[PDB]
């Protein structure tokens, strides 16, 4: 009825390489890498486009197993992503863009393992 | 018409370059006093042609700033802080009243809703403090009450006192002698005779005021201050 | 020298011509637009007889318009647009508040109702955006909503919040740890802790935010020019060339906020 | 206990100083961008490219960082303020996108615009408050901390109060009158030059007495 | 009637929109999204 | 391509356009002597037939913004190893003329990227939906990327079209259908640029600070050149063709 | 206010009118 | 996932000298259901760190006195 803000707030546990967890707060309906760019550990300069074609894999996140049969899979350049902007070319199985994951009401409590910056400025 | 715009264009254009070459000239004396930040403000601001034309027996705050076609009548007061803009039509004030402190009246800038009517403001109407009349005519001898949302197309006739904190909506007329407020303007009760002359009483006194102001804000600039401000 | 003189007479001529095609300018132009002048709003004027009497410690914005007689507490501040006309009769603005931006305070002309009062503000009052305040009683330590439109003959207790927005009407009086708001009275809800604590610790952090404020507005020419100049020079910074040339780089004092400010 | 000062100034002989820099924090004011010059920026407001600020508004973002989008307007008498936290647990710094119309004294604080998101007069606009996209604001509208407006509605009201669902053919009225108001504000931004002449009368005044 | 069948599923199916068609949308650009894609590495 | 990525962007302006015109006068000044005609015009004809097949089906997959401008310099060099492929005049005059042309437009494109360097333009879509925030920006760099297709009306279609000429007075007919099938490869996705920055409009918009004096008037130079150069080539062809005659006597 | 006083920035405008003048006797004499 | 690893964290357990296999559940507290000792209990969250690569740290170390609370925390984590 009032339209709070607070019916459409998630809440994650994003863990930086150091082993800390973190409760962040993203919205639901918005992309999970703006949920994470609230908080500043994924440096939000990097990643300013929210488009597929403008994603080399620096907002890679990993996925703990129990959360990847509530959300859709990798279509078709989900994967690609992954398996051409890698150190090592091959899928991790663990990991997916936090830019094409859309934050729905269910997906509260998630875990999301974000590793260690990769370079990007040129 | 379009040719006066090329001249002023052209105005423009001569008036920078003398405007650099005085840089120039005071630059290479060595002296750089151009590049303070002194506030440009115009207390009469205008544009192309419409120049706002003020009666000099009215009183105008230095912090007011008349923007457009604003015509000023006798005696009436334009107070600190009010934001009058009449850019695309007239906005005639009338003789003896007042624009309280923080006010404003628009003309409704843009032209897609609809047409954009011309503010009328009619003689001793005790415009309130906060006042956002948004380009709606205003007969004479009435009295608006602080924080009103006046919108546009509203005629408030004669001695129709709008209650504080009003909002009443676009092309919907306060009876005469009756008070509109809430949210909306609904109706509330019918105004008394007391009031009615509390209306023409407050108005005269504040004209008075004016008058006292003026008197005294037009005093010289004072320069022990502009002393104070160079010596730091 | 003689160069020299020389080149201040070639820019005396300069200058000259420059202002002889200013004027052609402005001449081609119809006499159009209204010049510029001098800042004539001046701060802090006397509006028959009665000065205002204000505190070492406040800050005024120079935009603010403090006139009649306003008496003014120690630590509190005056901000940008706000209004304290006080013609007709006293407002004292007590010791420690903040009368925020676009603010108007206004006092009847003793005849409102036959019995009308000077305005008062207690002590650790904030006011907020743009609200208008026309004889209203504030006693110490309360909260005001932005944009509240506190009427004559109101009087709001301390820690007795009232909401943006809100349309105090006539002699109304606000209890202490009530929240009223609306266009009528319209109580809402009871106070919290949680409230009482944010309440002051906002009123102190506008205290310890408005000295940084009062020190920049007030700024002579010499200065506010070396200021600019530093802030454009430290813009960015560069650990390359300032690793490989043995050097560092320091931001001077005056271009870091003190600590109290920083989230 | 009061007592007056003479270092205090009856008269401001420099003005206002419409950008306000705190420390290292300067507003970014950008290139065709309108600001009138009573408007006061103060603290680390940045407008883009297309927008305008009209007189008598007193953005200050010396909380939190303040924005202003594309061509995007900030009325007259509008109070813009950010906070360090919000309610919501969201970042408390305002953002306002393109194409966003805030309507005269709307007193934002800490809220959250999405483009295409006309406001009207007498806002209220609260800490951690957002404002979907396509969205229309009736005037005289108050809203708490920590309420939103879905996507493209009308709401309005003393509190936040459904109104009706906005039409195709009105819903796209938003960017165009975004526009207009762009169009007026370059009819303003050319009339007057930069680098006043008040200098001039500067010198002029202080050469009638000492120097 | 038989005219009217035909100039659906015969000039629209097998002449212009479907057959010929491998050369617009769906004909050529998917084959140009594994040639050029494989040229990279 | 990962020399053009890694290095500076300045630099790669610098190191795609005024090594290539010295290297181009060495072989040039080499060919004088090779006359064997067995050895050095056939490598050349080959590796200008691969150069272009591979930046034409290369640049069609690149995302970014640096890799596409090296994957094009890469077909635009073998476009001019066509010219020199003929060994006649008019194919070291068409060599002159399309390294003076793809000098000039080079110079347009980085004066372009080092412009949107401001804000760290990364991909080909940060740069969507620029005909609005900067329309005069956006019609310069469709001007500059239609310029780079050979499209008529501007230069870059005159040094096509006078290599493709040369090729056809050697003869080698094979030369010129994979120049055609390759300027039809590299114009879609050219315009594929346009697509992204005048007609597709992303949620998300990025603004771009202005740029320089100098970047500015350089760029207006260039995009007059460009456009308004057919309407006087006259003493580009007389120099070429000078230079090319000079060459040998 | 007589003199400029700066002993550096007047052998620099001395420097730039008397490149104008070399520049306007350049075009005229050649 | 939890199940891969419940499989491993209940055989370090049966190392303990006090903890009987036919008195282990799931759901089994340490101090209360299996009547470890403060001591023992901060011994068993040194076994599970010599698992694999986590350490544990302090601050959560405190909230698995209960088994499924530790097995949820070594399946939601990076490491
Ligand atoms: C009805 C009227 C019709 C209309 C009448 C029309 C008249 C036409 C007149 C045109 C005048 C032409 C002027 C040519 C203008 C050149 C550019 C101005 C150059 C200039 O900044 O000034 C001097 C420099 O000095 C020179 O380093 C090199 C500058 C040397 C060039 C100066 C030559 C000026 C002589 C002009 C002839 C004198 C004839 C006098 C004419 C009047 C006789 C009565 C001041 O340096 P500065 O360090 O304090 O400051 C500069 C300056 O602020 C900016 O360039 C930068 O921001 C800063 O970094 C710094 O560079
Ligand atoms: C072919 C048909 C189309 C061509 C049409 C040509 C038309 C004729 C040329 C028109 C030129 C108009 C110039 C007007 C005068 C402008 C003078 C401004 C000079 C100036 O401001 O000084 C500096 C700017 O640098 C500069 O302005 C000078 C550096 C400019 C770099 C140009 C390099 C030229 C050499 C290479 C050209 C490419 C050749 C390729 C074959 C400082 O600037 P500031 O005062 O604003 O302050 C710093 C802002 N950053
Ligand atoms: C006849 C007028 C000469 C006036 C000379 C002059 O004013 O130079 C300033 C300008 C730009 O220099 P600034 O950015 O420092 O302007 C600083 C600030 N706008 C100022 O005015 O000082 O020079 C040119 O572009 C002209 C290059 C070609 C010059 C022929
Ligand atoms: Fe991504
Ligand atoms: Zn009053």
């Amino acid at each position: 009825g009032s339209k709070k803000v607070s019916d459409r707030i998630v809440k994650l546990s994003a863990i930086d390489p150091d082993g800390y967890k973190q409760d962040i707060i993203g919205l639901s309906g918005q992309t999970l890498l703006r949920a994470l760019t609230h908080t500043g550990l994924i440096d939000p300069a990097s990643h300013r486009l929210d488009d597929i074609e403008a994603c080399s894999a620096e907002c890679e996140v990993q996925i703990a197993e129990e959360w990847l049969e509530k959300l859709p899979p990798r279509t078709y350049d989900e994967e690609y992503v992954l398996k051409r902007s890698s150190r090592s070319r091959i899928l991790n199985k663990h990991s997916r863009l936090g830019c094409q994951v859309v934050l729905t009401q269910e997906l509260q409590g998630m875990v999301v393992a974000v590793p260690e910056a990769k370079p990007w400025d040129i | 018409g379009t040719l006066g715009r090329a001249f002023y264009s052209v105005g423009f254009w001569i008036r920078e370059t003398g405007q650099a070459l005085d840089r120039l000239g005071c630059r290479l004396q060595g002296k750089n006093y151009f590049r303070e930040q002194l506030s440009r403000h115009r207390t009469l601001m205008n544009v192309f042609d419409k120049a706002p034309i003020v009666d000099k027996e009215a009183f105008v705050a230095p912090s007011a700033s008349v923007i457009g076609d604003v015509h000023i009548g006798r005696g009436s007061s334009i107070w600190y802080g009010c934001v009058l803009r009449g850019d695309v039509n007239t906005v005639s004030v009338g003789s003896g009243t007042n624009i309280q402190d923080n006010s404003l009246v628009h003309v409704a800038k843009s032209n897609l809703s609809g047409k954009v009517h011309p503010t009328i403001i009619g003689d001793n109407v005790t415009i309130g403090h906060s006042a956002v009349l948004h380009g709606c005519t205003v007969e004479d001898e009435t009295f608006i009450g602080m924080g009103a949302t006046l919108l546009d197309g509203v005629v408030v006739e004669k001695h129709g006192m709008v209650a504080a904190g009003a909002l009443v909506r676009q092309n919907t007329r306060i009876p005469s002698g009756e008070v509109w407020g809430g949210n909306p303007a609904r109706f509330l009760r019918k105004l008394t005779d007391e009031e009615i002359a509390f209306i023409s009483q407050s108005a005269t006194n504040y004209s008075n005021l004016a008058q006292a102001h003026a008197a005294e804000n037009a005093k010289p600039l004072n320069v022990i201050e502009f002393e104070k401000v160079l010596r730091k | 020298g003689t160069l020299g003189r020389a080149i201040y007479t070639v820019g005396n001529w300069i200058r000259g011509t420059g202002q002889a095609l200013d004027r052609v300018g402005s001449l081609l132009q119809g006499s159009h637009r209204i010049e510029e002048h001098l800042s004539r709003h001046r701060t802090l004027m006397n509006v028959f007889d009665k000065s205002p009497l204000v505190d070492k410690d406040v800050f005024v914005a120079p935009s603010a318009s403090v006139i009649g007689d306003v008496q003014i507490g120690k630590g509190s501040s005056i901000w940008y647009g706000c209004v304290l006309r006080g013609d007709v009769n006293n407002i004292s603005v007590g010791s420690g508040t903040n009368i925020q931006d676009n603010t108007l305070v206004h006092v009847a002309k003793t005849n409102i109702s036959g019995k009308v009062l000077p305005t008062l503000i207690g002590d650790n009052v904030t006011v907020g955006h743009s609200a208008v305040i026309h004889g209203c009683t504030v006693e110490d330590d309360a909260f005001v909503g932005m944009g509240a439109t506190l009427l004559d003959g109101v009087v709001v207790e301390k820690h007795a919040m009232v909401a943006a927005g809100s349309l105090v009407k006539q002699n109304t009086r606000i209890p202490s740890g009530e929240v009223w708001g609306g266009n009528p009275a319209k109580f809402m809800r009871k106070l919290t802790d949680e409230e009482i604590v944010y309440i002051s610790q906002s009123a102190k952090n506008y205290i310890n935010l408005a000295q940084i404020h009062a020190s920049e507005n007030s700024k002579s020419f010499e200065q506010i020019e070396v200021e600019r100049a530093l802030r454009k020079k430290y813009a960015r910074k560069d650990e390359d060339y300032d690793s490989m040339l043995g050097i560092t780089r320091e931001t001077p004092p005056e271009l870091i906020l003190p600590d109290n400010v920083l989230p | 206990q009061v007592t007056p000062s003479p270092d205090r100034v009856k008269w401001d002989y420099r003005g206002q100083r419409q950008i306000i820099p705190l420390g290292q924090w300067l507003p970014k004011v950008a290139v065709d961008a309108y600001v009138a010059p009573n408007v006061v920026l103060a603290g680390q407001v940045t407008v883009w490219d297309g927008s305008s600020v009209w007189n008598g508004a007193v953005l200050r973002g010396d909380l939190n960082k303040i924005t202003v989008g594309f061509c995007s307007n900030v009325q007259e008498r509008c109070v813009v303020h950010a906070a360090w936290s919000s309610p919501t647990g969201l970042p408390a710094q305002t953002l306002i996108d393109r194409y966003v119309t805030v309507g005269a004294y709307s007193l934002l604080r800490s809220c959250t615009i999405e483009p295409e998101c006309i406001i009207g007069q007498h806002s209220i606009l609260m800490e951690g408050s957002l404002v979907e996209t396509r969205s229309i604001l009736e005037a005289g509208s108050v809203l708490p901390p920590g309420r939103r407006i879905p996507s493209g509605e009308l709401w309005g009201g003393n509190p936040a109060r459904f109104i009706r669902t906005l039409t195709n053919e009105e819903t796209l009225e938003i960017p165009k009158l975004a526009v207009a108001i762009n169009h007026l504000s370059g009819d303003y931004f050319s009339e007057f030059l930069p680098y006043s002449t008040i200098y001039l009368e500067v010198e002029k005044f202080k050469k009638s007495l000492g120097i | 009637r038989s005219f009217l069948r035909f100039g659906y599923e015969v000039s629209f199916e097998a002449l212009d929109k479907g057959a010929i068609e491998i050369l617009g949308p769906y004909g050529i650009s998917y084959t140009f999204r594994r040639l050029a894609e494989r040229i990279s590495q | 391509p990962d020399i053009y990525e890694g290095s500076p962007t300045p630099v790669t302006a610098f190191l795609s356009i005024a090594p290539k015109i010295s290297i181009f006068a060495n072989i040039l000044r080499v060919f004088i002597y090779g006359s064997y005609g067995a050895t050095l015009q056939q490598i050349f004809f080959f590796c200008s037939i691969a150069s272009m097949i591979l930046g034409a089906l290369a640049a069609m997959a690149q995302t970014k913004v640096k890799r596409l401008l090296a994957y094009s310099s890469i077909g635009h060099v073998g476009y001019i190893c066509i010219g020199f492929s003929c060994g006649t005049i008019e194919g070291i005059q068409s060599l002159l003329i399309g390294i003076f042309i793809y000098a000039l437009m080079t110079m347009d494109a980085f004066a372009i990227v080092l412009a949107l360097r401001q804000t760290r333009v990364k991909y080909i879509a940060d740069l969507g939906a620029l005909a609005k925030t900067n329309p005069i920006l956006a019609i310069t760099f469709s001007i500059t990327m239609f310029s780079y297709a050979g499209i008529p009306p501007l230069a870059g279609f005159c040094s096509k079209f006078y290599l493709f000429f040369a090729a056809l007075g050697c003869g080698a007919y094979f030369l010129a259908l994979v120049g055609v099938v390759t300027s039809v490869i590299g114009c879609f996705y050219y315009i594929r640029l346009v697509k992204r920055m005048f007609f597709d409009t992303p949620r998300t918009w990025i603004l771009y600070e202005p740029m320089d004096r100098n970047k500015s008037l350089l760029l207006a130079m260039t995009s007059f050149f460009i456009t308004l150069f057919l309407l006087y080539p006259s003493p580009l062809f007389s120099v070429t063709h000078q230079m090319a005659l000079s060459l040998y006597l | 206010p007589k003199v400029s006083e700066d002993k550096n920035r007047n052998y620099a405008v001395v420097a730039g009118v008397v490149a104008i003048v070399g520049s306007i006797g350049w075009y005229l004499k050649a | 996932d939890k199940s891969e690893v419940t499989d491993r964290v209940l055989s370090v357990v049966k190392n303990f000298q006090k903890v009987d296999p036919s008195k282990v559940t799931p759901k089994a507290n340490f101090q209360n259901d299996l009547g470890l000792d403060s001591l023992d209990s901060v011994e068993v969250v040194m076994a599970l760190e010599e698992e694999f690569g986590f350490e544990i740290p302090d601050n959560e170390a405190d909230k698995i006195q209960s088994i499924d609370l530790a097995v949820d925390f070594i399946a939601s984590h990076p490491q």
